[PDB]
């Protein structure tokens, strides 16, 4: 299959309760296998999936270190970006970073991601050329003036299409068992009157990996878009997800109703009805 | 593995 | 500008009355990342809640998964109570098993 790493850093102020928090995540798909949090006891990088724990001292080390320094900036950045907007000490800020690489299925480089994001909004984006920015605003330009007079991405460049991807397909190989392997969703339709002229049926899926998954319903072979209820994907906490779809239909109409379930487990996309 | 410390000084925003 | 959180309350597995399972609050889309989750038994804190790091969506929006061992019974009923800038005061979601 495709495949992608990426880490997530959080740089949160909070004014009068000691200096802004950092926390890094890393993750490949939907797997996360590192954390870091400046908040900790004694901050390191911890590992978070088994696959990852071979790696040496001199690897845990290395991370730290690069998470070390990052929280010393981050604080320093969110300093800055509190002045190019003007803003007072008194507030509380976030700036998000998420970059990466996507793999195709051959494990060659399809595109790498970094962007930023400052209180929840787009700020500084590379482009997909690796070489030049987008920024969302007189703000984010005065970071890109910056980040151009220190040749930052050509820094971001040679990361991702190099130690990103190199380290990627080690995870990958190490991690085979899990990380290559598709688990499909078990599946099923419930019902429930919600009157005597109507009743919901339900379709559910359970304990699938990836968490990339589409659940529809269609009547008479068309797709209820607007009149089905879908709930976010969510995680069971043993690294597999759930999703369910529901749709309210007249009563004796039920068998008009298909439930499809498209996931890359399945050797074949599945039609469901409710099975009284 | 994250993104490795430039050689010189990390650039701030 | 904030986001309120979105909620939901489940098992990791299928309910099943004097088995033991995880009770789980997921709570996403929301921003900033300050917030409150408390899972309850009968309506009492239960003490003992782990919960996820710290990350986030494409759109920005954070995401944690709170959870704890529970062994659901017909009788006790479950809950999940949050809290976040953007709640005037506490939001309680029921465990429903359907759901």
């Amino acid at each position: 299959g495709s495949h992608s790493m990426r880490y997530f850093y959080t740089a949160m102020s909070r004014p009068g309760r000691g200096e802004p928090r950092f926390i890094a995540v890393g993750y490949v798909d939907d797997t996360q296998f590192v954390r870091f949090d400046s908040d900790a006891a004694s901050p390191r990088t911890e590992p978070r999936a088994p696959w990852i724990e071979q790696e040496g001292p001199e690897y845990w080390d290395r991370n730290t270190q690069i998470f070390k320094t990052n929280t010393q900036t981050y604080r320093e950045s969110l300093r800055n970006l509190r002045g190019y907007y003007n803003q007072s000490e008194a507030g509380s800020h976030i700036i998000q970073r998420m970059y990466g690489c996507d793999l195709g299925p051959d494990g060659r480089l399809l595109r790498g991601h970094d962007q930023s994001a400052y209180d929840g909004k787009d700020y500084i984006a590379l482009n997909e050329d690796l070489s030049s920015w987008t920024a969302a605003d007189t703000a984010a330009q005065i970071t890109q003036r910056k980040w151009e007079a220190a040749r930052v991405a050509e820094q971001r460049r040679g990361y991702l299409e190099g130690l990103c991807v190199e380290w990627l397909r080690r995870y990958l190989e190490n991690g085979k068992e899990t990380l290559q392997r598709a688990d499909p969703p078990k599946t099923h339709v419930t019902h429930h009157p919600v009157s005597d002229h109507e009743a919901t049926l339900r379709c559910w899926a359970l304990g699938f990996y990836p968490a990339e998954i589409t659940l529809t319903w269609q009547r008479d072979g068309e797709d209820q878009t607007q009149d089905t209820e879908l709930v976010e994907t969510r995680p069971a906490g043993d690294r597999t997800f759930q999703k369910w779809a529901a749709v309210v239909v007249p009563s004796g109409e039920e068998q008009r109703y298909t439930c499809h379930v498209q996931h890359e487990g399945l050797p074949k996309p599945l039609t469901l009805r409710w099975e009284p | 593995l994250p993104e490795p410390l430039p050689q010189g000084q990390l650039t701030a925003y | 500008i904030q986001r309120t959180p979105k909620i939901q309350v489940y098992s990791r597995h299928p309910a099943e009355n004097g088995k033991s399972n995880f009770l789980n609050c997921y709570v996403s889309g929301f921003h900033p990342s300050d917030i409150e989750v408390d899972l309850l038994k009968n309506g009492e804190r239960i003490e003992k809640v782990e919960h996820s790091d710290l990350s986030f969506s494409k759109d920005w929006s954070f995401y944690l998964l709170y959870y704890t061992e529970f062994t659901p019974t017909e009788k006790d009923e479950y809950a999940c109570r949050v809290n976040h800038v953007t709640l005037s005061q506490p939001k309680i979601v029921k465990w429903d098993r359907d759901m």
